[PDB]
């Protein structure tokens, strides 16, 4: 039968993010590195690319050998598998205001950082533009259940909740090897939209 | 067609004689003069006694005699019924009133310094002519009439008589050149001719020369004219990752400009016209003058359905030719301003009607019949037809002799041949081709681009922005100098002038009463924008180690090493408020970039700079990004030459402040509160009297005027002083 | 014919082509063939398709709605109906290219003759994105990031089958990349306006703006053209499936463009597209649902 089953989510920073944008120019001064932002509200965001990548990334490594992660993610040449068996979103700063209510001035820091060579021993600085900690992202994935989704929805729910199980582990955004990652999530509630299929067995699986 | 080329012949070559008896100083009418050494070349009654009999004033009862055409499209070629002064500057009458600049009478050469005029150029001089007359002796020397011979000729008045005036002794018609007077005397002749030949109408003396009235106000010329749309979206067709990086933009410019070459060229031989009849070519649109008759009309409507069917075949709604036609009587001689606005709105709401109904019943039911099964694609241009595997991907038939179109584009000639390289017609494929190898082949027609000679084969020659210093990638690491003084980037600018269009369709009725927007004034402004834009900007883009990619119409994109891309924007600003008197502000956009980035995330940002200059004023120049936007009247003198020499000057002296000093300096310059005022007066006096104090007052006339370009409350005067110091930054990079 | 379904966006991506680009509408065969595409998870497809052969339904392409509904432009209109300001006649020229949307309540004026300095809604920005440590990993997808106020509102005929399959499209997407966020929105039908209600017809024979991307019948096509003033749209691209395990195009069709004014409406179909040698049906919604101007 079908229905769809989001994902609700605050995804919480514990270091920054670093996810960049189109390059722009840099006028001295000014960050080389600005994150990409939301054009109208000028707020960064995650774009739902860079979370449908760093999952499947992810679990790649986890379920290498290939045939689980093409059904809930997609695969252009199998016949089964284009387009899928899951849609992300963005994420869109929900708690624009608890940042003021925990008191702060602007949404993104600027990290300043050099590069040391080791023959001359000599600076070579950056400007790292940041999402700043404890941040709060509107993150939520629908999963969508269908006919020849069934009977397998058992091992699509051990491998999302193990992926949002690797994102605690790993890092989600640019220059993450160097801090600048940490996302944690809470509130993983799994409600349902659109359907007739209770989620209750579910929602103890993650909370 | 076998007594229209004596015709043309005559009634172009009379006034010549007209630089003849301005030469020797002879007050002989020029219609004996020119008959009289047009005999010591070549022997043809059919020319000579045009060029005596056209004037109706000094003898007229020997003829008929294709004399009377020729005497009333001399009458037409005048906006009149038509002492020691120079050919006027068309922009005297442009626009705004200036000072009233005058024409140096010179010829015109390939590595020529440009042809400014001056007010200071007044006066005659019969002394400078010689260097013209004997180069129509010598380069017409072994002469004959044909259509071989038939077009080689206008290339050498255009080296030559492109600034030469036309009737002195007169005030109103001034800065029409003979090389524009002429051209469109032997333009309406052929349409007089066309339309009279058609009718049967066999005497000319008791219908053009006693009834010239009344056939006068005869509906009888087609101002004709097209539009090429789609230009622009096919030019920039290029995504990020693609091969042919910028030849393939070089490349699609070219081709697209053969293309609305080749229209003008195959439509008049479709019509019994050459290239004197085609007013204006250029940026897709190009207005000619055709007769008024059936004969022009349907096989105009045949050629643009034949021609359209031909763009359906390979382009598939990506290009289309639009015509249209503007009947007129010869009525725009002075209802004298409501007269020729009124035909030239015909043409264009018949190509804005044509733009927006497209196609037939046809056609159409054609474009959509199925059965045509695919797999892949052209990434390229979204095409199924003719998929090869060039370079390990697959492309289509285009864009496969485009790449062989900018092999060949560092050429002189090319040819159009049947089956080589680029269709640009029905069955006629365009092809590059060296000089020496013009034998094996065998042509149809020659465009030999950017050139003044006589030509092999009696060419056709057209202009185009053609330079390049060096490669693409190259332009990076070409801009560290002799010491390293550089950053490694290179700078696009996108020029533009502002308000072209405006140029155009108003353009000179804000002088007078609607009396000075005429046809002769605005072909030669025409063919004056397209020498300025196409040909000189090899000139003040000479030495330079940059790269321009387009150019002409008003847009030109170019591509190179970043001091001199900056410096190429100055002199081309500096030369064109030069030539157009100071009227045709132009606005560019430049913006910096690193190596390697693509050409289309750099094209695009340069062009979102350049409309940013554009909505910044009417005109500005937008340095490097969107809140670096100045003026050209204030970022040449104060910014560029004025404050960046001042900053060279103190800091090349001195051995004590080095990059952080001037690194402080546009932080507090570019932050800026009103604190920062105070903390920038600390700074300046703490760092006052750190230095050196033997040179100290040095340091005190700099503090002193940054104090002073800081605190000036004009907001004009501080961005200034930030650009000024990115530009030193990044000349003194190591 | 009746009430319109608001959609709230706030990002999408909508072809045009390319990957690099994005329209503004959606030319009405993107919502058709999300409905197909929709109902065929749920089983829903012959029934939606044998209701698709009738005239009980219409469908119609995206515009805006900014606290109001908005039509195309009248391509071609207004006739012509002043000599001055030689110069102020090409001020217009660069920004009624882009003005391409009038609300009702002056469309009527617009014809009258009026200006209507376009509005901005929806900005189409454009981000790079990659395929890490790869081959070739560089492209560029256009959103088009909506501004805060704007809605792109279907005008159909509402049936229960219609309502389920649109409010699956709440959170199945809509638009070019859909499973990574884009064209993802919120469902609300609204009312119809009695000025906008009366005058969607489908036979009244007068100068006549479509409002959807319709193609013609063959033989009504050629009057369909004697005296329209539209333009063509080269609707085509990859017929997405599940049964070839490759990736094989469409059929490559032109239509008429919403905004297309025509005199003497006529009859649209639904233009089968499908591959040669293909299983299923692709159908290319073409069905027009006018404006009596
Ligand atoms: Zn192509």
């Amino acid at each position: 039968t079908f229905a769809k089953i989001k994902f609700s989510a605050q995804i919480r920073l514990e270091t920054g993010l670093h996810i960049g944008g189109s390059d722009a120019f840099a006028a001295i001064g000014a960050i080389n590195s600005p994150v990409i932002k939301d054009p109208i509200t000028n707020l960064p965001i995650i774009p739902g690319s860079s979370l449908k990548g760093k999952m499947r990334t992810l679990l790649a490594k986890v379920y290498n050998e290939s045939d689980i992660l093409s059904r809930l993610f997609g695969n252009s040449k199998d016949k089964r598998f284009k387009m899928g068996r899951l849609i992300f979103r963005d994420a869109f700063l929900s708690n624009a205001d608890e940042l003021d209510s925990l008191g702060v001035r602007s949404y993104t820091e600027v990290k300043f950082e050099n590069t040391i060579d080791r023959i001359t021993a000599e600076a070579n600085p950056r400007q790292i533009e940041r999402a700043i900690r404890n941040s709060t992202f509107d993150f939520e994935l629908i999963y969508e259940i269908t006919d020849e989704n069934e009977n397998q929805v058992e091992e699509d729910f051990k491998v999302i909740r193990d992926g949002l199980k690797l994102l605690e582990l790993d890092y989600l955004g640019g220059s993450g090897s160097r801090g600048y990652g940490k996302v944690a999530f809470e509130n993983l509630k799994a409600t349902t939209v659109f359907g007739n299929y209770d989620v209750k067995t579910l929602n103890e699986l993650l909370t | 067609k076998k007594e229209k080329i004596d015709l043309f012949y005559g009634a172009l070559l009379a006034d010549i004689g007209k630089v003849i008896q301005r030469a020797t100083g002879e007050r002989k009418k020029h219609a004996l003069v020119g008959a009289d050494w047009f005999d010591e070349i070549a022997d043809n009654q059919v020319i000579s006694d045009q060029i005596r009999y056209h004037m109706a004033n000094y003898q007229s009862d020997k003829l008929d005699h294709l004399a009377y055409i020729t005497y009333i499209a001399d009458n037409i070629a005048s906006g009149v019924d038509r002492t020691y002064t120079n050919q006027a500057d068309i922009f005297n009458v442009f626009g705004a009133q200036t000072d009233k600049r005058y024409f140096k009478p010179t010829v015109l050469n390939l590595k020529s310094k440009p042809n400014f005029a001056s007010a200071t150029y007044e006066p005659f001089s019969k002394g400078d002519y010689a260097a013209i007359a004997t180069r129509i002796k010598n380069e017409l020397a072994e002469f004959e009439f044909n259509q071989v011979q038939i077009d080689s000729l206008l290339n050498l008045f255009e080296a030559t008589l492109s600034f030469v005036p036309s009737s002195t002794n007169t005030k109103e018609i001034a800065d029409i050149s003979l090389a524009d007077h002429s051209r469109l005397t032997a333009a309406f002749a052929l349409a007089i001719y066309d339309y009279l030949e058609d009718k049967g109408r066999h005497n000319y003396k008791e219908d053009l020369f006693t009834k010239v009235s009344a056939f006068y106000e005869e509906e009888a010329f087609l101002l004709a004219s097209f539009d090429l749309s789609g230009i622009q979206d096919f030019i920039y067709n290029i995504n990020i990752a693609t091969n042919g990086a910028a030849k393939q933009l070089k490349a699609r410019s070219l081709y697209l400009d053969f293309m609305s070459e080749y229209i003008a060229d195959s439509l008049l031989d479709k019509l019994g016209l050459n290239r004197a009849n085609m007013l204006y070519v250029g940026g897709g649109h190009a207005y000619f003058v055709l007769a008024n008759t059936e004969k022009t009309v349907e096989t105009l409507v045949q050629f643009e359905k034949d021609f359209n069917q031909f763009l359906l075949a390979n382009f598939q709604t990506r290009l289309y030719v639009a015509f249209g036609w503007g009947s007129f009587a010869a009525k725009d001689i002075m209802n004298s301003p409501e007269s020729y606005r009124q035909v030239y709105q015909k043409a264009s709401r018949m190509i804005s009607k044509k733009k927006i109904s497209r196609y037939d019943y046809q056609t159409l039911m054609l474009l959509n019949r199925g059965g045509k099964s695919s797999e892949r694609e052209c990434e390229i241009c979204h095409s199924v037809e003719n998929l090869v595997s060039y370079h390990d991907q697959k492309v289509c038939d285009i864009c496969r002799g485009l790449y062989q179109f900018s092999k060949e584009i560092a050429h002189d000639h090319f040819i159009i041949t049947e089956n080589e390289g680029l269709p640009i017609g029905p069955n006629a494929c365009l092809k590059g081709v060296a000089f020496e190898k013009l034998s094996q082949e065998a042509f149809s027609r020659v465009y030999v681009k950017n050139d003044y000679k006589a030509g092999t084969v009696k060419a056709t020659h057209v202009f185009v922005g053609d330079y390049q210093c060096d490669e693409i990638y190259n332009y990076a690491a070409l801009s560290k100098n002799e010491n390293g003084l550089g950053i490694k980037r290179l700078a696009v600018v996108r020029l533009d002038v502002d308000d072209l269009g405006a140029a155009f369709m108003a353009g000179f009725s804000q002088q007078g009463n609607g009396q000075y927007s005429t046809l002769s004034r605005s072909a030669t402004f025409s063919r004056s924008m397209s020498l300025f834009f196409k040909v000189y900007i090899n000139q003040f883009a000479s030495d330079k180690k940059l790269s321009i990619i387009y150019a002409g119409g008003d847009d030109v994109f170019a591509i190179g090493s970043w001091q001199d891309i900056i410096a190429f924007t100055v002199e081309l600003r500096e030369n064109f408020i030069k030539w157009t008197n100071g009227k045709l502000t132009l606005s560019a956009g430049i913006g910096l970039f690193a190596d390697k980035t693509p050409i289309s995330l750099m094209a695009h940002q340069t062009g979102e700079l350049e409309e940013a200059a554009k909505g910044n004023e009417k005109d500005s120049i937008s340095l490097f990004s969107s809140d670096y936007t100045f003026k050209f009247d204030r970022f040449i003198t104060n910014v560029y030459d004025d404050k960046l020499e001042q900053i060279r000057y103190f800091f090349n002296h001195q051995d004590e402040r080095g990059k952080n000093f001037i690194y402080k300096l546009i932080e507090l310059l570019r932050n800026h509160d009103r604190m920062n005022m105070a903390r920038l007066a600390y700074y300046l006096t703490r760092l006052e009297e750190l230095t050196r104090e033997t040179d100290r007052d040095k340091f005190k006339t700099f503090k002193n005027l940054f104090y002073s370009w800081y605190t000036n409350k004009n907001d004009k005067d501080r961005k200034e002083a930030e650009l000024a110091l990115l530009l030193y930054i990044y000349e003194i990079r190591k | 014919t009746y009430k319109l379904y608001i959609m709230t966006f706030q990002n999408a991506h909508f072809g045009s082509g390319t990957l690099d680009s994005s329209k503004l509408t959606f030319s009405a065969d993107r919502i058709f063939s999300a409905l197909v595409l929709e109902a065929l998870k749920m089983g829903k497809l012959d029934a939606f398709l044998a209701e698709a052969n009738q005239d009980k339904f219409t469908l119609t392409d995206a515009f805006p709605f900014q606290f109001g509904p908005f039509l195309p432009k009248p391509i071609g209109y207004p006739k012509h109906d002043q000599s001055v300001d030689v110069k102020e006649v090409r001020r217009q020229a660069k920004l009624s290219k882009k003005l391409q949307f009038l609300a009702l309540e002056n469309v009527d004026d617009y014809l009258n003759g009026e200006l209507f300095e376009n509005e901005e809604h929806a900005v189409i920005d454009t981000v790079t994105k990659n395929q890490p440590h790869k081959d070739d990993n560089l492209y560029q997808v256009a959103t088009t990031r909506f501004s805060n106020d704007t809605s792109l509102y279907v005008i159909a005929n509402e049936s229960d089958l219609l309502n389920e399959l649109m409010s699956s499209l709440q959170y199945s997407g809509l638009g070019g990349k859909r499973s990574s966020g884009f064209g993802r929105f919120e469902l609300d039908i609204q009312n119809i306006p009695l000025e906008l209600s009366d005058r969607l017809t489908k036979n009244h024979s007068d100068k006549v703006m479509s409002l959807t991307t319709a193609l013609p019948v063959d033989a009504d096509l050629e009057e369909a053209m004697e005296d329209g003033h539209y333009l063509l749209t080269k609707s085509s691209g990859f017929a997405f499936s599940h049964a070839t395990n490759e990736n094989y195009r469409k059929q490559d069709l032109y239509k008429f463009a919403s905004g297309s004014t025509f005199s003497k409406t006529f009859e649209g179909q639904i233009v089968d597209v499908r591959p040669l040698d293909f299983p299923h049906a692709v159908l290319n919604y073409a069905k027009p649902l006018f404006f009596k101007l």
